[PDB]
């Protein structure tokens, strides 16, 4: 216990966290208006951020 | 914020230039002028308005609330530097200077935006600051300041794709090239 | 003085009696990999502008592997 100062867990993302990973990576894509990214994020049941 | 800010500039046009149509326009703008802490942009509009003889307490209740948001910035700037984040003085009022951009004039905006331009190492806050400078430069028709930061905008989009910052940007020249008589 | 470029190894695949004359119809049953090597090699070679226009960063190099034969 004196060896490691703090351990940090990384969970798989949830529905609120799959949205903004989509939001950041859809920045560099040329999109079309009317997408509803919320419906896209719910199709993936928490795969990862990769 | 600067997001409902363009309808104000349309209603200033709706106030003055239709000469007979200057009654409901001076009411519904004053419906929004003496609320949401606006102080600076309507002194000469009040000169183009009627007397409105008692506006003194109408100003004093608002310049106090201007100072209230300004003094809690004055209470933020020492608690952010004691245990620092990413310069959280600036990082607080890099979102609260756009308030001061709406509330005060450009001078509180321009000395704080060029402050916080050098803070963020990524353009994802920088290029959103540049959209603020474009939008006030349309209100004050800063036709020589928009020529500077548009190139400084466009120089940021090439790294990354930034299509929500490119297709957003194309509307701004699209409104500027129709502001000037350049239809093609 | 400056020079035109030069190498010995290899030269440039002399283009007359150098193609190994195998066509796409010879390779039977490789539908994924025949399609997907197109998108990484010669489709960005010719249609370079769409990758620039959508902004999807075409791949620099490709590593193909597997069991022998």
């Amino acid at each position: 216990p004196g060896r490691i100062d703090r351990k940090i867990e990384f969970p798989p993302p949830n529905e609120e966290a799959r949205l903004d990973i989509l939001k950041i990576h859809s920045r560099k894509m040329n999109l079309t208006r009317g997408i509803n990214l919320r419906k896209i994020a719910e199709l993936m049941p928490g795969a990862s951020g990769a | 914020p600067k997001n409902p800010d363009l309808r104000i500039a349309q209603l200033r046009f709706l106030l003055s230039l239709p000469e007979h149509r200057g009654d409901a326009a001076v009411r519904d703008e004053l419906m929004a002028a003496v609320r949401d802490n606006n102080m600076a942009p309507y002194y000469e509009a009040l000169c183009k308005s009627l007397d409105w003889q008692i506006d003194v307490d109408l100003l004093n209740k608002m310049k106090k609330a201007n100072e209230d948001e300004l003094k809690r910035l004055d209470e933020e700037l020492e608690d952010a530097e004691k245990n620092l984040g990413e310069s959280e003085i600036r990082d607080a009022m890099m979102a609260k200077a756009e308030y001061l951009c709406r509330i005060g004039d450009k001078e509180g905006a321009l000395t704080a935006f060029r402050k916080t331009y050098d803070k963020t190492v990524a353009l994802g806050h920088r290029l959103d600051i540049v959209f603020y400078l474009l939008r006030i430069g349309l209100f004050y028709m800063d036709n020589d300041l928009i020529t500077r930061n548009t190139e400084k905008a466009k120089s940021l989009i090439e790294e990354g794709g930034d299509w929500d910052r490119r297709n957003r940007l194309k509307v701004y020249q699209g409104l500027y090239c129709v502001a000037i008589r350049d239809f093609k | 003085d400056v020079l035109p470029p030069e190498a010995d190894s290899s030269i440039m695949m002399l283009t007359s009696d150098q193609k190994p004359d195998v066509m796409y119809a010879d390779i039977g049953g490789m539908d994924i990999q025949k399609q997907e090597v197109r998108e990484a090699v010669e489709l960005p070679l010719t249609h370079f502008e769409l990758y620039k226009q959508i902004g999807i960063d075409p791949p620099r190099g490709v590593l193909m592997y597997g069991p022998p034969g």
